[PDB]
RNA sequence: CAAAGCCACGAUAGGUCGCAGUGACCAGAGGGACCUGACUGUUUAAUAAAAACAUAGGUCCCCGCUAGCCCGAAAGGGUGUG
RNA sequence: CCCCAUGAAAAGGGAGUCUGGAACGAUCCCGGGAGACCGUACCUAGAACCGACACUGGUGCCCGGGUGAGAAGCCCAAG
């Protein structure tokens, strides 16, 4: 019948993209070819963030933003690149680091920004070193590997007990998202009309099939436990 | 040190708040001064500017206001100390 | 239990007394790391905080410095 | 340290940045200096213990001296233009 | 034309000998003009809603009088 | 402060009328036992407001960005200023 | 004071600093000159709009006294 609310997310509208203007910018690491050294300047919400970020100039008068590292300052002073030290808050390589030690924001290969350990409350580990890459863990206890001069920040970025506050009311639920493109509140599909949902339909409000399925399933119907490896509470 | 610090207190002139003492130390007429590390960052240079005008011997302290005020005993803190009269003391060579 | 009553007798007390734990610690005086304990520092929001003789803006936890 | 004859700076006020030499001490506050040949020549004016920056260059004056020479004592040391370079 | 907000509410009836009461509109104030880099509140510059051609009286004679105090600001001479 | 003129508010005494003194007007009936839904909210315009949906929370699944997810013919699009 | 919501951007103005230029020369005042084109009537709704109508439907928006907490009810000002 009329395709699923999943479906219609597919078609790119309005109900969809997010307000990134009213957002600070594109936090990606900027392009750098040395070592260069920059200081904090403002620190400045981002909503769909839920992480702080930085302003920092840079010593040859760039403008760019980070997330925010925890335990850094206005007016402290960032050195980036290869010299620069194993301290809180500045950016170097894995090509110097040693094992075991804390960081965040991994870049994954020279000059793409970083991809990895940029949310709230996480770290990156290390946990050995690869015959032209290093080992990196992340938050998920899964491995990575990246380039050698890919850069990282030394630190842990900001927002620390994050979730314990309960939300207890779904107000904060509401604009928790009022600028992230989830659609909200979420909508269960089982006692929705069968016409716009797999499982829809039915009085007995009950599963209709064993909600496994085949890796080969067509998209639009693989719904519920995909790819479980187990189910149950233990 | 403290017991150098505590006969000061007890006999010797000293001079508390930063404004009499950098008003008074530009003119080259104060013993010594003792900073903790809280001090604020726009004057310490001057002061340590101001160290080397007329020689005034200067003992960084790494503590803030607060243990350099519980030892001079005011209940509140005190960023910086002026001495004109080491008194008995034996602080000045340091 | 003072501030976990403060909307009343809904949503259950059990999430009230986890939403009252946690909001003491925002509240509870703290230690500037820059200036000193001095004056109390605030939470603008999650990791944003200084007091207001340091005007040392920083990065802290979500609800703690 | 704050001593007669020492060329120095003044923080603020219309030179803000323009040179006047120490001539007397009238209290513990004020002192009274003058920029004689600046491209301003500041008047004789005293001012404010907390307006002044002392320099590295030092010239001897007695007790609170005239312009004739300073005139000459700076020219003596020959540090006309360093006015600036102070 | 609706109801708007380009305008203070005033009338007109105290310094007022003649007898007629009315309305008028007036456009909203402005502040000392805009950027921001050291975001200190400054002083000493003139700011109407008209501009009487006053050429220093809007700014102090010091070096950046115009530009900001003393806070934030000898990262350039 | 305190006096004077004003002005508001809050109490005291005394007398006195009527059936009636929040005189009209304006203006909760209340109590007890039980079931269901946690609640405020939302919706069948023009037969249905509810126990129907969302909720805060617990729980599981997928996935290390050239991912995962989904849309088109294709450029690619959007979750991605992540 | 609140925020896991942090609450738009341009043009348009004004100022600051450094370079070059000519010596005349104004963000001062005084006298003089000019300043396209187009909107401009009326009605805002128990008769001026729509709902086939001179329609108790909707579409608006904003703003005296006493009694009285009151924009509640009543009555009476302006009309």
């Amino acid at each position: 019948g009329k395709k699923l609310l999943q479906q219609r997310a597919g078609r790119g509208g309005i109900n969809f993209r997010s307000p990134s203007w009213r957002r600070v910018g594109p936090a990606r690491y900027p392009n750098i070819e040395g070592d260069h050294k920059g200081k904090i300047i403002d620190i400045l919400h981002n909503p769909g963030v839920t992480a702080p970020v930085v302003k920092v100039k840079l010593d040859n008068g760039l403008q760019f933003y980070i997330p925010a590292v925890q335990g850094v300052a206005v007016g402290q002073e960032i050195s980036i690149g290869k010299n620069a030290t194993i301290s809180n808050g500045n950016i170097v390589e894995v090509g110097q680091l040693p094992e075991g030690t804390v960081i965040c924001n991994v870049e994954k290969l020279k000059g793409d920004g970083g991809k990895f350990a940029r949310a709230a409350g996480s770290y990156a580990v290390i946990s050995g070193k690869a015959g032209n890459k290093v080992l990196i863990k992340l938050s998920s206890e899964k491995i990575v590997e990246v380039s050698q001069n890919a850069r990282a920040t030394v630190g842990i970025i900001a927002g620390g007990g994050f979730v314990e506050k309960p939300l207890l009311k779904a107000g904060n639920n509401y604009w928790k998202y009022r600028v992230r493109a989830v659609k909200w509140p979420v909508v269960r599909g089982v006692a929705m009309n069968a016409v716009s949902h797999p499982h829809g339909g039915g009085l007995h409000q009950s599963v209709s099939r064993p909600s496994t399925v085949s890796r080969n399933a067509p998209p639009g119907r693989k719904v519920g436990h995909i790819a479980s490896r187990r189910t149950g509470r233990r | 040190f403290e017991g150098e610090l505590k006969t000061l207190l007890r006999s010797g002139k000293v001079i508390l708040g930063t404004r009499k003492t950098l008003k008074l130390l530009k003119t080259g007429k104060v013993k010594g001064v003792v900073v903790s590390s809280t001090l604020r960052q726009d004057l310490k240079d001057d002061i340590m500017t101001f160290s080397k005008f007329s020689d005034i011997p200067i003992y960084l302290y790494k503590g803030s206001g607060y243990e350099l005020g519980t030892l001079c005993g005011k209940p509140f803190m005190v960023s910086v100390i002026g001495i004109v009269d080491e008194g008995e003391s034996k602080i000045l060579e340091f | 239990t003072g501030i976990a009553g403060r909307f009343g007798a809904r949503y259950g007390s059990s999430t009230r007394k986890k939403w009252k734990e946690v909001m003491e610690r925002r509240y509870m005086p703290h230690q500037c790391p820059y200036c000193k304990t001095t004056g109390k520092v605030v939470r603008i929001a999650s990791g944003i905080w200084y007091c207001r003789k340091c005007e040392t803006k920083w990065a802290g936890l979500a609800y703690t410095p | 340290a704050i001593e007669i004859g020492r060329i120095c700076v003044k923080t603020r006020g219309r030179e803000a940045g323009k040179k006047c030499v120490i001539v007397d001490i009238i209290d513990s506050n004020f002192v009274l200096v003058t920029g004689p040949k600046e491209i301003n020549g500041v008047k004789r004016r005293r001012v404010n213990i907390l307006h002044i920056e002392p320099t590295d260059k030092k010239v001897e004056i007695n007790k609170g001296a005239t312009d004739q020479e300073v005139k000459q004592a700076i020219e003596q040391s020959g540090l006309t233009d360093f006015i600036k370079e102070a | 034309s609706p109801q708007q907000r380009s305008g203070s509410f005033r009338k007109v009836f105290v310094k007022l000998p003649s007898g007629k009461s009315t309305i008028h509109y007036e456009r909203r104030k402005d502040n000392i003009a805009r950027c921001g880099m050291c975001k200190k509140p400054l002083n000493g510059v003139k700011n109407n809603y008209t501009y009487k051609y006053s050429k220093t009286e809007k700014r102090p004679e010091r070096v950046y009088g115009g530009y900001l105090c003393h806070k934030c600001l000898e990262s350039l001479i």
